[PDB]
């Protein structure tokens, strides 16, 4: 999930947008 | 801003700024 991709590892705009509605 | 470790409120604010009016969903325990 988002925590694994952005908190435990370095986040990215590509990944963040996967969580926008 | 976006290219770093973002946790808790820091991650939530990044989603808020990036998604804008589209909104977003935050799920810690996925």
């Amino acid at each position: 999930g988002i925590v694994e991709q952005c908190c435990t590892s370095i986040c990215s705009l590509y990944q963040l947008e996967n969580y926008c509605n | 801003f976006v290219n770093q470790h973002l946790c808790g409120s820091h991650l939530v604010e990044a989603l808020y700024l990036v998604c804008g009016e589209r909104g977003f969903f935050y799920t810690p325990k996925a």
